[PDB]
């Protein structure tokens, strides 16, 4: 008995292509399209929830994930992967930052531990890549707003407005014309959800489209009043009813 | 590829059998068990004359009453001597006595079968063990791989075995002198050998209750040599 | 064990270290070297616990004399001096510790500078111009903040040296059988067979 | 082509082995239903006992993994028991470790993960089941959570499992278009059974006796499954209107 | 751990990954190694498809194992610094423990052991590596050359070479070398040395390092205006 | 073909080759048999050298006083095993003062042969094994193959040539079972039923290996000289 | 058992080569061209970022050239995520050294155990090598100026000036051919970013596509800077050859 | 292809070809078979006389786990036992910790899970025996039969081995027969009969039956084998029948 | 506490002649100031001639005995039926013995 898969599963071809890693990305390739745009005062993640059935309650399973109060993911590929993935980023950004320093880590780094983690399904025994590309959009005191792109490779990059996934080649070119440096949060969320539109095929509308935000504090979502400093998670999950709102001024 | 401990069909380890072709490969070394003593003697077969031939140890004392000659691969040989110099010596420490030639080759054995998926591999060498102690008397044993030891009046291994072997056959009988079993070693090694047998070449050596393990010169050797010509021509 | 002293002066350390060897009520020996040379231009003198304290500086030794076969470079006495307290620090919170005082007198080539260095078993690292370990502190300190200048030469060091031993021989209750003194500079360490 | 033994990705992005895991699912030829209540959640699974020299009362595949939470297995029942009792240990550890009883949903997402890893590692191969998790959870209310062996799940308003699942899914989506309503609008759970066999006769399109079907049901505070004389007194009220 | 028997036995009885491992020595650069009357002299090429180098912090060929005793090599210049570092530690373990420095054959040995292991133990593989130990034992005049092998057999050698056109410099040194009478002095053992060289190298300028060992830890390098007198002063004897 | 790599790979027909291999083995090992009386219990084994300058393989290994066994096959791995059954005869002596039953030795022999055959990485025993003891219920002969399976006999053999001693004592069987309190003809017996599976060579001083255990009789083995009575 | 499925990544070709080094080294040889230079007065790292996006973040990216200690730096060619591994690795090996010894750590012992975990992976563990490539670049007071490389093999050497990545047929021929031995840090500068513009396979080059830095005793009186090139940086120093 | 050369690796059918030829090396085993009665259970196996050296009635093959549980197998022996070897651990563990003999239902799932983990791995090979076996516990008596998959069900009867059809049919008619019940004695020579029955799809060797059984009223509930006179007035009983 | 140790008393002699060696001893067994058995016997036949007695803490002395009994008949196993010399035993016991340098067996042993 045992694990006996000692030895890497991912090598290198003559080519000099590592296989897996390749085959991964062509399973993001696969997934329903996300994607992230980062604005002067805030950035916007958003995903295409395609589900399963329509007996399922799509409202269970969410594709949005808080790591941090002010740092948000959304993927595209293998949900599985994505949702251990997800625990596994929480956990390490308390058990390698929080407990350490008394603060939650900023994105790049959180970013970067999760990088790693998904570095070695490249290179440990017995195991394949994770068949996810994430976004993670954050904020920190000292590095503002930013918003990054993970592959199963493990290499990490920052955007200011990117796409991955299904239709990412043509919604990567729409977000080129109309992106700018001046960009408020409400806009980056208006080009956002026409962005979205054009990759998806069914019904439009809150139900079956995620979106969340990084912007200003939110006292109100804290639970609790007393400490000045402790002013809420930048981190926001719009409902159902706030994107049905912004689709009629569309 | 395949398991390292896989059975073959007509019922043998893979392994096993191939570390016996290495071995084949070997430089000869013959033994003859008298009841004057034990010699051992072996080619030292030099890849080039700038090799300094007196470095080639292929002859290893064990105890002061064991010695050992090797043939194969013989740099698997030397954690093989290591442990037979160490079982030596722990039983003389347990025991206040010499080890039997027997129990000494036994325990050698034990390592060898200790390989698969532990060692990777087999020893590619095989083992003359020669030896005296006070029950059995003098003694000569052939060590392999396969964990498996036969006792022998006489043996030769290595690349002209079969040939050496067929000559010992004829040549053995129960009442050899030492000094007639250190000529019929320089012989048997003469046929066998590729290059001309001289001092630089060959090596002989010798067990005796008395004296115990005892590596020739070559000087001594040289002598042995001489006279060997000088009674094969003398008919 | 017992006594082990260290000056520095212009241009060398001097270290002084008792040549008695006692178990019991018996002076085993009287001509014990209570020293190893850790590289050409450092030295280490020592004294503590029976068996610990040459296993701990021939230890030592063997670990810097590999870091210099390695780089084919000498520490400077600073940098040995950091590598000593550290296992040193390590050792007081083990299983059982080294007690082991030790003085590092060395010339660090580079500076062109002489250097003493005082640790105790703790990992107690400190720069001085003169130091001791165990009781021979309790006298000579006192004596060499009269005595000692920055400036003195290897000769006034050594005289300096006399005054301290002297003292020493006076004052302390056990006989420690002299002291064999070495000289650490810029030509590299040599000893003094006449004292 | 090794990618297609262990689980590692194929070319064209796929995992071979999770997807033949799939179809040791129906291998066991049961079809399976759940719905929800008001107060209830009801789960009902074909039961074909073929050989006569078997003992029908242990031939089962439904489950009671705590006293809230249930279970039912689609595929092979070496692995469907390796499940439940997996499921039962972690579920029993939950309410030792955080002091509350495990929600279906929270169990739901604690063995897909299991099926995630054996996805991604490659000396454990993937279970060849689909397991529904059933309850009335404190919070939630009636849930319904199912999960594959590629480490997926999601809630349910209500669903189904089988070689003829197609046909059952969209008879319920059929009646959910037309209540308008997210659940069973009934009172009692024993009605809430009658609905749930009614709307699987009409699916399948096959009568049933009392040894052909089984059924688990969910109340507030416990889970439980009904006996042969249960299902037959269900099966008349049916047969009465 | 990762357990896998990668040196394995073949039908006919070779060891192939062992044998893999010597062409990956034969791939390497030439070392020589020539011992005299009252001194040992090792000689190493280096490629001169390399410019643009930096030869003052660029690893040496020639290593000091000890002050008394140095390790040359031919084949995987990254396994070689394993063996290195191993046989270093090993130099101040045995002058611990033994209060004398090690012998040369017996440093030897223990190389020769260490490279023995990696041919029967699971997970790894053999070095790509063959080395010329060359010094003097402590208090002896007497000089010792060495040779390890991947295999882990080794010997004594009068002179030796390892590396890429070995074959060549063997049969120039088995004709030049004289075992009644070597090399009487430092200069004609190096210039031997060099000469053995020049039969393979191509230009005499910065392509041959020579290294000098002589008893009671006495080792030098040599310059390149050193070595080029050495190469001007053969060529001219040459014409002839 | 493709499904004896190893030993925990069946074949197509519920097949372990491997298993198989290993039994191969004890079919090219030289020739020994086994019997017993009431009173009694004999192994004779034919020893087999390299040549005329060799020593011949010894056969017999004692594991108690009143147990022990002979061996066909790689001598190593009945080494192993050997040595295991002294180790389990021992603990019962010292732990339960207790000697061994000889069923026991057998199932437990059994179990660490199967252990063998079920794991990837290690593989089969190559040596097949027959137990002859003496214990509480009497007389006992064994047969151990190394697929695991353990079997009771009054009479058996294995080896080359087996089937001539078998057939041999399946056929004097009721003669030889009813030879109690006679040591030297239940040997005779013995020496005839190995007899029958003899090609060329004849049984010579330094050839033949017999060992006997009983009710007043240690395990004790013969070799040399102390089997010239019964050529 | 599992022995079916082993790549066995840590064994000889029949001709002596490590197959997945060789293939690592193919690997890197697609990467965005990195360059070093070496001065008498200071270091260059130059290196050309992988085919750039417009809305890449460029200011606040690192992909190529990264802080080992204050007196080290390194360039990057290959997988990012391989490198980040031994970085880290890296960093931490100084740290230890500085601890131990209360001195910064001589670059050569870093580069050597850096190479030496390399070395490891193509040995033993039966795991695939790591597919980068460094350039170091740093000072310490025993050698001054230092530039190594070190490969997948975990074999390192020295240079006067070196390229790894794409290219470096041609690159190592262009520095060849312009350096010489008393060279300022200026002119190795200017040096640098010609022969990226020449090698570079994009048309033309570009600050948003570059990533530079110096190591100069451009401080005041005896001690070393590191200067990590921003964006506008880089813009000017562009302009100020002529190569835009 | 290849799906069929490693354990655990599903087919494109969804099927672990490995188990079904362990399956295979379990039809090529001697018939066993199991009865359930009214307060018990009944165990009966064929024993192949391959010689006349083979001594009688001291080859024994079914198995007693804790004191209330018997076993009996067909195919590879050894697996059998490693597998009775597991069980005993099993149930003293339970009775260490819960002080009551481990029920049998409870005892069949601590199998049921062994031998279904050595259909997870490559480096395990899956058991190569089908296993029939119950007893009497507080509620009542239990009868069941276990697969090289690991699947297991309770039964009324239960037969394996080379002639599991022949001895499958006998026992359905036991069943349709007898609604009410069997008896203890009654199934003893039921088991007897229909092992002889059983026997004729290995009749070129001669066998040896063997019969063991678990009763609340004849064993007290502990298991014992049949011997002496109800064996043989058992073993006279499947003779009449045949002839 | 606990204390693993304890006297069962008794005493034993040995002495040798020029053929022969006696070794005797008292069969009587005590614990503090009660008797357990006025016949137990602590002088045992251990096989090749060798007679043992451990006097002491009996439990112990029964212990060492046993192994000492059990290294004999292994000596047998490992040397092809050799017998083991007064000499051979004597330092084979020491071994025994030292094994348990910090947790002694309470004896005086004699052979
Ligand atoms: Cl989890």
């Amino acid at each position: 008995m045992t694990d006996r898969y000692s030895f890497s599963l991912t090598t290198f071809s003559p080519s000099g292509k590592l296989g897996q890693i390749d085959y991964a990305l062509t399973a993001v390739k696969q997934g329903v399209t996300s994607l992230g745009i980062k604005a002067t005062n805030g950035v916007v993640i958003a995903t295409e929830k395609k589900s399963s059935s329509p007996l399922a309650m799509s409202e269970t399973l969410s594709k949005v994930s808080l790591l941090t109060p002010d740092i948000g993911a959304v993927y595209s590929g293998m949900g599985p992967d994505y949702r251990v993935l997800v625990d596994k980023s929480r956990k390490v950004a308390h058990t390698s930052y929080k407990r350490i320093y008394g603060e939650y880590p900023p994105t790049k780094l959180l970013v970067s531990e999760v990088a790693k983690i998904m570095q070695e399904a490249t290179q440990s025994g017995g195991v394949r890549p994770f068949g996810v590309s994430l976004l993670i959009a954050g904020h920190d005191e000292f590095n503002g707003f930013s918003l990054y792109q993970v592959d199963p490779s493990g290499s990490y990059f920052p955007w200011k407005a990117t796409a991955i996934g299904k239709g990412s080649v043509a919604a990567k070119t729409f977000l080129e014309k109309r992106w700018n440096d001046e960009l408020e949060l409400e806009d980056a969320i208006h080009i956002a959800l026409l962005t979205l539109k054009e990759s998806v095929e069914g019904e439009f509308n809150g139900d079956t489209i995620e979106l969340a935000i990084i912007g200003d504090e939110n006292p109100d979502l804290l639970g609790y009043t007393g400490i000045p400093t402790d002013k809420g998670p930048r981190f926001r999950k719009l409902t159902s009813q706030e994107i049905n709102d912004r689709l009629e001024a569309l | 590829d395949r398991g390292v401990s896989t059975f073959s069909p007509e019922g043998r380890l893979f392994q096993v059998e191939y570390s016996l072709e290495a071995i084949k490969l070997g430089s000869t070394a013959i033994g003859i068990a008298t009841k004057e003593g034990v010699v051992l003697g072996v080619e030292k077969r030099a890849t080039s004359p700038l090799l300094e031939s007196d470095s080639i140890e292929k002859i290893v004392e064990i105890d002061r009453h064991i010695g050992c000659a090797m043939s194969g691969l013989t740099a698997d040989a030397r954690s093989m001597i290591e442990h037979a110099r160490t079982a030596a010596v722990t039983h003389n420490l347990y025991y206040d006595e010499d080890i039997n030639v027997e129990s000494l080759t036994q325990s050698v054995c034990d390592l060898a079968l200790r390989f698969g998926e532990l060692m990777s591999r087999p020893f590619g060498v095989a083992l003359l063990i020669a030896g005296h102690d006070a029950d059995d008397g003098y003694q000569l044993f052939h060590a392999e791989p396969s964990g498996t030891f036969y006792r022998y009046n006489a043996k030769a291994i290595g690349s002209g075995s079969e040939g050496a072997q067929a000559e010992l056959l004829n040549e053995w009988h129960s009442s050899l002198t030492l000094k007639e079993a250190e000529l019929l070693v320089l012989k048997i090694l003469k046929q066998v050998m590729e290059e001309k047998l001289d001092e630089n070449n060959a090596q002989l050596s010798c067990i005796t209750k008395q004296d115990g393990f005892k590596i020739y010169d070559n000087e001594k050797t040289a002598e042995l040599i001489k006279e060997l010509k000088e009674k094969e021509a003398a008919e | 064990m017992d006594i082990i002293l260290g000056i520095r002066v212009q241009d060398s350390v001097i270290l002084a270290s008792s040549k008695a060897v006692t178990r019991g009520i018996s002076v085993l020996k009287d001509s014990d070297d209570k020293t190893r040379q850790l590289s050409p231009h450092t030295l280490m003198s020592f004294a503590g616990e029976a068996g610990d304290t040459v296993q701990f500086a021939e230890y030592i030794q063997a670990n810097i004399q590999l870091y210099s076969i390695r780089e084919d470079y000498e520490l400077s006495p600073q940098a040995v001096s950091s590598f000593v307290r550290q296992e040193l620090a390590k050792s007081i919170r083990s299983r059982r510790p080294y007690q082991v005082n030790v003085l590092i007198g060395g010339y660090d080539k580079k500076k062109n500078k002489p250097e003493l260095y005082q640790i105790d078993y703790l990992g107690t690292k400190v720069e001085l111009p003169y130091g001791a370990h165990g009781y021979s502190g309790f006298y000579t300190f006192s004596l060499l903040d009269h005595h000692y200048r920055p400036d003195m030469t290897t000769e006034e060091g050594l005289d300096l040296l006399k005054l301290c031993v002297q003292e020493l021989e006076k004052r302390m209750p056990m006989d420690f059988k002299g002291v064999i003194v070495k000289i650490v500079d810029k030509d590299g360490i040599r000893q003094v067979d006449d004292f | 082509g090794y990618d297609r033994h262990i689980t590692i990705f194929s070319p064209e992005g796929r995992l071979y082995q999770v997807e033949y895991a799939f179809k040791a699912t129906n291998q066991t030829n049961i079809n399976s239903l759940a719905v929800r209540g008001k107060d209830c959640t009801v789960v009902i699974s074909q039961k074909k006992v073929p050989d006569k020299l078997l003992d029908p009362t242990t031939v089962s595949y439904i489950f009671c993994i705590s006293r809230t939470i249930g279970m039912v297995v689609n595929g092979p029942i070496p692995d469907a028991r390796n499940a439940a009792l997996r499921a039962k240990a972690e579920a029993a550890e939950f309410r030792y470790k955080y002091g509350y009883d495990m929600p279906c949903d929270v169990l739901a997402k604690r063995m897909a993960n299991l099926s995630q890893i054996y996805t991604q590692r490659a000396y454990m191969r993937p279970l060849g089941v689909i397991l529904t998790f059933v309850s009335v959870d404190e919070e939630l209310g009636p849930s319904i959570y199912k999960t594959d062996p590629a480490g997926y799940y999601v809630g349910y308003k209500a669903t189904a499992t089988g070689p003829k699942q197609q046909e059952i899914t969209t008879n319920l989506e059929n009646h959910f278009k037309k209540s308008k309503i997210d659940h069973i609008n009934e009172e009692s759970w024993e009605k809430v059974v009658e609905f749930a066999i009614t709307h699987m006769i009409d699916a399948l399109g096959t009568e049933f006796s009392k040894n052909d079907l089984e059924v688990g049901v969910a109340t507030k505070d416990k889970f439980f499954t009904l006996s042969a004389e249960n299902i037959e007194e269900r099966l008349v009220a049916i047969a009465e209107q | 751990g990762y357990d896998r028997a990668l040196s394995i036995f073949s039908p006919d009885g070779h060891i192939f990954q062992v044998e893999y491992a010597l062409e990956a020595v034969k791939r390497g650069t030439c070392a020589v190694g020539v011992k005299g009357k009252n001194c040992v002299v090792l000689g190493c090429e280096r490629r001169s498809t390399l410019k643009l180098q930096d030869t003052r912090i660029t690893p040496s060929k020639v290593s000091k194992i000890d002050s008394h005793v140095v390790l040359s090599f031919s084949g995987l210049n990254a396994d070689s610094r394993i063996l290195i570092e191993k046989a270093r530690v090993e130099a101040q373990s045995h002058r611990l423990t033994l209060e004398d420095p090690v012998t040369v054959e017996y440093l030897t040995r223990y190389v020769a052991g260490v490279q023995q292991r990696y041919t029967q133990s699971g997970g790894v593989r053999p070095f790509g590596v063959s080395t010329l130990i060359a010094g003097f034992d402590p208090r002896d005049d007497e000089p010792k050359l060495y040779q390890t092998e991947p295999s882990g057999i080794y010997s004594s050698w009068s002179a030796q070479t390892i590396g890429r056109n070995s074959k060549t410099v063997r049969e120039f040194l088995e004709k030049n070398y004289d075992r009644k009478e070597p090399p009487a002095t430092v200069e004609e053992c190096v210039k031997l040395t060099v000469r053995s060289l020049l039969e393979v190298v191509q230009t005499g300028a910065k392509n041959i390092e020579i290294t000098v060992v002589k008893p009671d830890s006495d080792i030098v390098a040599l310059s390149s205006e050193e070595i080029n007198q050495y190469v001007t002063q053969i060529e001219q004897e040459k014409q002839e | 073909n493709n499904y004896d790599g190893d030993t925990v790979t069946f074949s197509p027909t519920g097949r372990l080759f491997q298993v198989e291999y290993a039994l191969e083995a004890i079919k090219q090992g030289s020739v020994t048999v086994g019997l017993r009386s009431n009173t009694h219990a004999v192994l004779v084994a034919l020893k087999r050298n390299a040549d005329e300058l060799s020593s011949y393989q010894k056969k017999i290994i004692k594991c108690d006083e009143h147990m022990g066994l002979s061996l066909a096959g790689l001598a190593p791995d009945a080494r192993v095993l050997s040595n295991y059954l002294r180790q389990q005869c021992n603990y019962s002596s010292l732990v339960f003062n207790r000697k061994l039953a000889v069923e026991r030795a057998g199932h437990l022999l059994c179990d660490k042969a199967q252990k063998n055959t079920q794991s990837y990485g290690g593989r089969p025993y190559g040596v097949g094994l027959l137990i002859i003891g003496y214990d509480k219920s009497g007389a006992h002969l064994l047969e151990f193959q190394p697929s695991g399976n353990v079997t009771e006999l009054y009479g058996t053999a294995i080896g080359a040539r087996s089937q001539g001693a078998k057939t041999y004592l399946e056929r004097t069987l009721d003669t030889f079972i009813k030879i109690d309190g006679n040591p030297d003809e239940l040997i005779k017996a013995g020496v005839e039923a190995i007899s029958q599976s003899l090609r060329d060579e004849s049984l010579t001083v330094d050839n033949l290996s017999i060992a006997i255990v009983g009710k007043d009789t240690p395990f004790t083995i013969y070799d040399g000289e102390a089997v010239a009575k019964y050529i | 058992g599992s022995r079916r499925y082993d790549s066995r990544t840590t064994i000889f070709s029949p001709e002596g080569r490590l197959y997945q080094v060789e293939y690592a080294l193919e690997s890197i040889s697609h990467a965005g061209t990195a360059i070093g230079i070496m001065a008498s007065d200071g270091i260059v790292l130059a290196a050309e970022r992988k085919v750039t996006s417009t809305l890449l973040e460029q200011d606040t990216s690192t992909e190529k050239l990264y802080k080992l200690n204050d007196k080290i730096a390194v360039a990057v060619a290959g997988l990012t995520a391989d490198a980040e591994i031994l970085i880290n690795t890296a960093r931490i090996h100084a740290q230890n050294y500085l601890k131990t010894y209360n001195e910064d750590i001589p670059v050569e012992i870093l580069v050597r155990r850096l190479s030496d975990i390399k070395q490891g992976y193509t040995q033993h563990g039966g795991l695939r090598p790591f597919g980068v490539s460094f350039i170091y670049a740093g000072y310490d007071d025993r050698y001054g100026y230092q530039l190594y490389t070190s490969n997948p093999s975990g074999n390192y050497t020295g240079w006067k000036a070196i390229s790894v990545g794409a290219n470096t047929s041609a690159a190592q021929t262009l520095l060849q051919m312009d350096y010489k031995d008393d060279m300022k840090v200026d002119d190795a500068i200017e040096l640098a970013l010609k022969t990226l513009s020449k090698t570079t396979d994009s048309s033309a080059l570009t600050y948003d596509r570059l990533e530079f830095a110096t190591i100069r005793k451009g401080a005041n009186d005896g001690e070393v800077y590191q200067k990590i090139f921003k964006p506008q940086e880089i813009k000017d120093i562009l302009v100020k050859t002529g190569i835009t | 292809t290849g799906y069929d050369l490693s354990n655990s690796v599903f087919s494109p059918d969804g099927r672990n070809f490995q188990v079904e030829y362990a399956v295979k090396a379990v039809e090529n085993g001697t018939t066993s078979i199991g009865i359930k009665c009214n307060d018990g259970v009944v165990f009966a196996v064929e024993k192949l006389i391959t010689s006349k050296l083979l001594v009688p009635q001291k080859n024994v093959k079914i198995q007693v786990v804790d004191r209330h549980i018997g076993c009996v197998y067909s195919g590879l022996i050894p697996d059998g036992r490693h597998l009775v070897n597991r069980g005993r651990e099993e149930a003293a563990s339970f009775k260490k910790l819960y002080k009551t003999p481990i029920p049998i239902p409870a005892f069949a799932d601590r199998l049921g899970q062994y031998v279904q983990a050595h259909t997870l791995y490559n480096s395990v090979r899956p058991f190569g025996v089908s296993t029939i076996f119950g007893g009497v516990d507080k509620n009542g008596a239990h009868l069941y039969m276990l697969e090289p998959s690991g699947s297991y069900w309770g039964y009324k009867g239960a037969a394996t081995g080379k002639g599991r059809q022949s001895a499958k049919a006998e026992l359905e008619k036991l069943v349709d027969h007898h609604p009410e019940g069997l008896s203890a004695r009654e199934a003893v020579k039921q088991a007897a009969k229909i092992i002889y029955l059983a026997h004729e799809d290995n009749k070129e060797k001669d066998f040896e039956l063997e019969i063991s059984w678990c009763s609340l009223s004849e064993t007290n509930g502990l298991h014992k084998f049949v011997k002496g006179d109800l064996l043989q007035e058992a073993i006279d009983f499947a003779q009449k029948e045949i002839n | 506490q606990f204390n693993p140790y304890g006297d069962n008393g008794g005493t034993i002699l040995g002495i040798a002649g020029e053929d022969f060696a006696v070794l005797a001893g008292d069969t009587r067994n005590i614990t503090d100031y009660s008797i357990n058995s006025r016949y137990e016997p602590k002088v045992f036949d251990c096989g090749d001639n060798i007679v043992m007695s451990a006097n002491g803490f009996a439990a112990d002395g029964d212990a060492l005995v046993k192994r000492f009994k059990n290294s004999v008949k292994w000596y047998h196993f490992d040397h092809n039926d050799k017998k083991l010399s007064i000499n051979s035993a004597a330092r084979n016991i020491q071994h025994l013995l030292y094994g348990k340098r910090f947790f002694p067996y309470y004896v005086h042993t004699i052979i």
